[PDB]
């Protein structure tokens, strides 16, 4: 999947 | 906050697009629909995945993606699962990485 927001 | 509820986040998965992707898993897992895409934020991270594959799994993705996320590292947060037990089965087992 994409991660669209990284912490 | 009632979406440090998983009842509340659960609710949010209305008119959820991907049948083979346990929407139920994802909303006890930290996650609510964000209703743009097939895109889920972490209540307590913050990270937002889409764009799910058939080949991913709801917790594997998440931690790969936050794998400090508090939720997941079983640090205390303002969760309330609808089933607790259930919880600690699908949260990953304790890793100090
Ligand atoms: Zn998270």
């Amino acid at each position: 999947a994409v991660a669209f927001y990284i912490p | 906050n009632d979406l440090n509820r998983e009842e509340t986040r659960l609710k949010t998965f209305t008119d959820w697009p991907l049948d083979w992707l346990d929407k139920r898993q994802l909303a006890q897992t930290g996650m609510y629909f964000t209703h743009a895409g097939d895109k889920v934020k972490c209540f307590f991270c913050g990270v937002e995945i889409g764009s799910w594959e058939q080949e991913d799994q709801p917790v594997p993705e998440h931690q790969r993606w936050s794998p400090n996320c508090p939720l997941l590292r079983r640090r205390t947060t303002n969760n309330v699962p609808i089933n607790a037990e259930a919880l600690d089965r699908i949260l990953p087992p304790i890793s100090y990485d």
